[PDB]
């Protein structure tokens, strides 16, 4: 699928997304993890003169997913900030689920207990699709 | 993470430098302080505070009426830069140019060598509701509470300084300056 | 409702009047007079009308030039309410300043206690459309039906009136009426 | 799924929707039920001060729905109004789907017979989908 | 098109007369020279274009404040759409009339029987990007390659002009001015 | 499902669509063909005076998508100029896919070559779905 550059990521490690699991971003209007990609996709195309970021920037980021994190941020409410994103991934196979988006309260990562139910559905949703085909 | 006996919690963080590198920005220093910054090589800031005294006063300071490249002196090297900045400033503010309050800048003769822009946030001076709404777009633009907070007089003043590190760049902010800002021309 | 022998056609009816009593509503009595309250327990309302009758004549009164808080007279005690709430209006007709015919409003030493700002729309007082542009506005603001209808004088006016419980609150319209101004403040 | 409190209704009953039905939200855009239900959702955890819904309109209501709906009763085509909607539900199950808009011509709302070809198929696609699962 | 034994690949081609045949169009007939037409059957059009030649000084012509409708003359006959259609320019353009140069237009007393509107592109005159900023609105209004392309002075001239024909109409061009100018009103 | 008439098209052929290509049309954000057909019903309802085209262009065409053709444009990158679109038809069966866009690039249009791998997977992919049925 979609195989990210060194310079995207701090982990210096090659992260790669499988097309079923990229397939979902366009489904999803919810996902901030599509668009950071839609992000690195376009200054990718760009780095390869005039910088066109300010006319697709509302192509590219949802002014309402990111106005929604903005608002939830306000109220104290876990939120996204669009940096650090779980996902669920199948050792053996190599199957990986969409990377969510790692939520925030009080200026902190939430962990990952206090997020338990939420990596227990998509694993087991994974390991439902999995056997779907 | 060991989810279960196959399966893994994996996680990814972004490194948004590149995207952001050439594009102006934001940062909070806390509630009330904040900065604005060009690109990240740029040796000048401008800097965002709610103020509780008055600097300018309407007696002896210019007004902004469609004249704002007027409030940097000709001398500056980065007059034009900074002029724009103040514009995407004042964009990301969704200033109301017919109905808001008339900002204020410095005299031209001010011994002070910083350029000065305020606007009158008290209650009363504008509209119903108008310190409200400028409280409620700093906590948009810059993720600040100073809105969540409990008569006295009070200003929003942009001011321009020494960029000195004040803070860490911040893409979110970054991308909600450039959102209020769209179709304009940044990265040079 | 029964579709079938096991299967049943059930309704739910919201009530809008938590989500939507502390921010401006709009009404339409009939396609010419419409009435917009700040909020259900203001004593006081906006009436919007389409008139074939001038009210305001630019020899005597006052043209609305960034200056529309100087059409309420400083006396009122709900002046600054007022005053949001026209720029609430103005903000809802999607006005262009720049470009859109001067609104008028009354002098300052008016014998009449209402605060009225006019607006012409009359054919050729302004550019082409204008009139048709704000007949359309007011039908997807109020709902109206004035567009689909047949060069005589006609203005938009706005005066203040004491709110008589003229028409019931319409959250569709409040709808409208708040994406026009999203971002600003409401809710007290 | 979601289970409405009493003063969102008129009915003075116990309205839940099951996360079945309310997984169809994400997927339609034409759904001004779903609408509706950001802004109860947002209202209820606005009121558990300052009011935030300016900010939170666009994101919770789709412009673009509103404008269909008004330009549609403009012209005296049938149109949502945002007031009442329209579920079928499987009596002894009680599964449901997701409630659509009851229509509105000449200040009135449309009789059942008058959309009965939108409730038959829907009715229909409940009935179809029981039997997938 | 045989893709394989029992699959055919088959195309469709739109025709978009009908539907952008009474609404305002615009044309490219090279990357400097534009055409706006108001509607397929208007006898006049508004040329733009990118000048490296001054042809309105700031010290004998007039500039545009808020009063655009007076650069044309009164007895022309479709002043009114003239007008009409130049403020949809200026709305496709996203002109900022707070921060922007002011544009010129002609003097009253001018000899030359054509209305220009001009606006000064050179780097200096507007803050920083305002070139590239109207440059690269021509490239996305008119699908220009001006902006992708290398301090001399340089204006945005718009200018009325008998129709001849110059181009052909392209309802892209003509969705992305509709979008800049959504709300208003077109088609008689 | 939709039959267009001849003024929309320029082959003087009766074109319709069948409600199984159709139904795509509000699962893809990134399709220009059902702006266009979004377009035609509108512009079809106004015939059968004012106009509010302006009014709902934008519930009509994604902005986004064209800013991003536009874009595309701009760059010399393959773009849809929103004129042809290109579908997959069974011959014997009469089944067809969502018509895509046939991208321009040199004010030319893309060869069928050039976007081979376009229409084979699409053609297996119509191969795929008949079979699910
Ligand atoms: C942006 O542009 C605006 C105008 O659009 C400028 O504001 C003007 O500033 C000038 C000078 O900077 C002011 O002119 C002064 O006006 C006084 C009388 O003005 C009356 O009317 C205005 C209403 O327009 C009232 O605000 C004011 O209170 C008065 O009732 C004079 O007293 C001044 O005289 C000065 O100059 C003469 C020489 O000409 C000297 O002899 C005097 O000693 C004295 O120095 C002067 O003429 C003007 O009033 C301002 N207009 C407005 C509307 O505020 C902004 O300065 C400009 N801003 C920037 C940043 O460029
Ligand atoms: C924040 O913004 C403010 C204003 O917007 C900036 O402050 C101005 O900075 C400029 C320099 O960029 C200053 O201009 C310089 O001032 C010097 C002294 O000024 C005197 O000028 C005469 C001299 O008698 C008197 O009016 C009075 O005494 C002043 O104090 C001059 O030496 C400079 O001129 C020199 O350079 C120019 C240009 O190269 C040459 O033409 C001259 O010949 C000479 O060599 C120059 O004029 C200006 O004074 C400052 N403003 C104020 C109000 O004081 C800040 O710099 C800016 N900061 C950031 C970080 O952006
Ligand atoms: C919002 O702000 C605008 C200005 O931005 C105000 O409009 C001005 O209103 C004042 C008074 O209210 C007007 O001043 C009067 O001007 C007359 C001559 O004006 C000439 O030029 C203007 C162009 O600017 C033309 O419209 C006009 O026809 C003339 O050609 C004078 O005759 C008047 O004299 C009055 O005052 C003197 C004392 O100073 C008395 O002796 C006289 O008897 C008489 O009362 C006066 O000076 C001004 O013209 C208006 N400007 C414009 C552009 O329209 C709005 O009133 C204001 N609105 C609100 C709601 O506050
Ligand atoms: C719709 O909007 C209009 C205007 O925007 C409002 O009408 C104004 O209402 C105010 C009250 O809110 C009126 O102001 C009051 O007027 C009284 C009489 O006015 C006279 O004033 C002097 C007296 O000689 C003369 O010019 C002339 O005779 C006037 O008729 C005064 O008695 C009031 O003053 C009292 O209260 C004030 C404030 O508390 C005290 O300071 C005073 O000492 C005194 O006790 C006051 O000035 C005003 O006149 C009205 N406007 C007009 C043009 O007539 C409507 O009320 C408003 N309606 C709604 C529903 O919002
Ligand atoms: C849109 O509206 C604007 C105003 O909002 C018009 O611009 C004005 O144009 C008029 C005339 O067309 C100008 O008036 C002239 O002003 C001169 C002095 O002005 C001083 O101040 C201005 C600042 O406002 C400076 O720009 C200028 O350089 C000066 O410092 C006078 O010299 C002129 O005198 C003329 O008239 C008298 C008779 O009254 C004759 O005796 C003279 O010979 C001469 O002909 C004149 O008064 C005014 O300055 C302009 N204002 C601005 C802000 O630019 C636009 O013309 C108008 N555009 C359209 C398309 O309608
Ligand atoms: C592009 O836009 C420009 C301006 O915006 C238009 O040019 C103007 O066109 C109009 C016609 O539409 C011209 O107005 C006509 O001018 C004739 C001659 O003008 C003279 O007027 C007096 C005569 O001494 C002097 O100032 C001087 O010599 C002028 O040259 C007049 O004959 C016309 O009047 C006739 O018609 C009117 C109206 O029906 C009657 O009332 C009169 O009695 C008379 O019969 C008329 O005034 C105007 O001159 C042009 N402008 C300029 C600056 O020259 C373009 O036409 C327009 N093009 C397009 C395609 O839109
Ligand atoms: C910013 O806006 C505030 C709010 O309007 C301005 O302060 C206000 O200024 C007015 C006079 O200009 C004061 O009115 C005076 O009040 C006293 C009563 O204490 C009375 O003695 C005077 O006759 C007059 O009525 C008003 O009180 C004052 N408000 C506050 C809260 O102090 C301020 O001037 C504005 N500043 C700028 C720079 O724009
Ligand atoms: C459009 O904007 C341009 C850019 O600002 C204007 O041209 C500039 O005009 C100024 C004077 O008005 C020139 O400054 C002069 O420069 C020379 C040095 O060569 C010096 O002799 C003078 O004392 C003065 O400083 C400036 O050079 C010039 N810029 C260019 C690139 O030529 C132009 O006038 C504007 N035109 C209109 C119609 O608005
Ligand atoms: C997202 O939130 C995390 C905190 O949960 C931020 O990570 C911190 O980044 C700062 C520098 O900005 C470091 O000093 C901290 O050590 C980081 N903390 C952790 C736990 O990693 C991150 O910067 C935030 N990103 C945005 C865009 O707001
Ligand atoms: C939606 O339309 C219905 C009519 O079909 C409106 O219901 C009416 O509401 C008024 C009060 O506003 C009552 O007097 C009528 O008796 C109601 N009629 C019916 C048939 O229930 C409803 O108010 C409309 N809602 C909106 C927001 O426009
Ligand atoms: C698109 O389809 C049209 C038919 O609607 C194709 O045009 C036909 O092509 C065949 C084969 O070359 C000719 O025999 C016919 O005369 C053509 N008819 C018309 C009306 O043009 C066309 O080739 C296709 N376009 C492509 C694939 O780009
Ligand atoms: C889309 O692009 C095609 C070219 O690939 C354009 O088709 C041309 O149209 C012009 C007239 O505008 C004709 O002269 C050419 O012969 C056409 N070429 C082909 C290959 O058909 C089409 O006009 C473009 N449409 C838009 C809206 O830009
Ligand atoms: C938020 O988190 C910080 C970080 O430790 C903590 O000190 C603080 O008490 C928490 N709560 C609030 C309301 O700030
Ligand atoms: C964060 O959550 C983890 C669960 O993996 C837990 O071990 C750790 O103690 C938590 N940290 C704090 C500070 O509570
Ligand atoms: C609309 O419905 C009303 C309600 O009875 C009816 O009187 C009227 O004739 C209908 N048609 C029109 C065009 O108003
Ligand atoms: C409304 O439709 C119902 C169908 O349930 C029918 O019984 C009733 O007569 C209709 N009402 C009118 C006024 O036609
Ligand atoms: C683009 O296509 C044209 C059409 O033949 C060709 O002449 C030209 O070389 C191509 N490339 C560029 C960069 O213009
Ligand atoms: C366009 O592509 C077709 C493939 O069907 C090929 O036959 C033809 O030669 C190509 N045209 C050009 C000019 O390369």
């Amino acid at each position: 699928g979609y195989c990210l550059e060194r310079w995207m990521l701090v982990t210096s490690d090659l992260k790669c997304f499988g097309n079923t699991a990229l397939a979902k971003c366009n489904l999803d209007h919810d996902s901030e993890f599509c668009d950071m990609l839609k992000l690195f996709e376009f200054n990718k195309k760009a780095i390869e003169k005039v910088n066109l970021l300010t006319h697709s920037i509302n192509a590219l980021i949802s002014d309402n997913l990111l106005m929604k994190n903005r608002l939830k941020e306000l109220l104290n409410t876990p939120y996204c900030n669009y940096t650090k994103f779980w996902y669920v991934n199948h050792t053996a196979s190599g199957e990986h689920s969409l990377p969510r988006c790692w939520l925030v309260r009080n200026n902190s990562y939430l962990n990952e207990s206090e997020f338990r139910n939420d990596w227990i559905i998509e694993s087991d949703h994974l390991l439902s699709e999995m056997l779907n085909k | 993470f060991r989810i279960g006996r196959s399966t893994e919690l994996q996680n990814i963080t972004f490194d948004m430098l590149k995207v952001f590198e050439d594009h102006p920005t934001s940062c909070m220093v806390n509630h009330s302080t904040y900065y604005v910054h060009e690109n990240k090589n740029a040796t000048w800031c401008l800097e965002v505070s709610v103020t509780d005294v008055t600097l300018l006063m309407a007696e002896h300071d210019r007004q902004v009426l469609n004249n704002l490249s007027n409030c940097v002196h000709p001398a500056v090297e980065h007059r034009s830069r900074m002029v724009g900045l103040l514009e995407w400033i004042f964009r990301a503010l969704k200033y109301d140019f017919n109905h808001d309050p008339t900002p204020l800048c410095q005299k031209q003769t001010s011994t002070v060598n910083e350029t000065r822009v305020q606007i009158n946030i008290t209650e009363g001076f504008g509209s119903h509701g108008f310190e409200d709404t400028i409280l409620q777009r700093l906590g948009v633009l810059f993720g600040s509470r100073i809105a969540f907070s409990n008569g006295k007089k009070r200003f929003l003043l942009i001011r321009n300084s020494t960029w000195k590190n004040q803070c860490e760049m911040n893409h979110v902010n970054s991308m909600h300056l450039m959102l209020a800002n769209a179709g304009r021309s940044s990265g040079s």
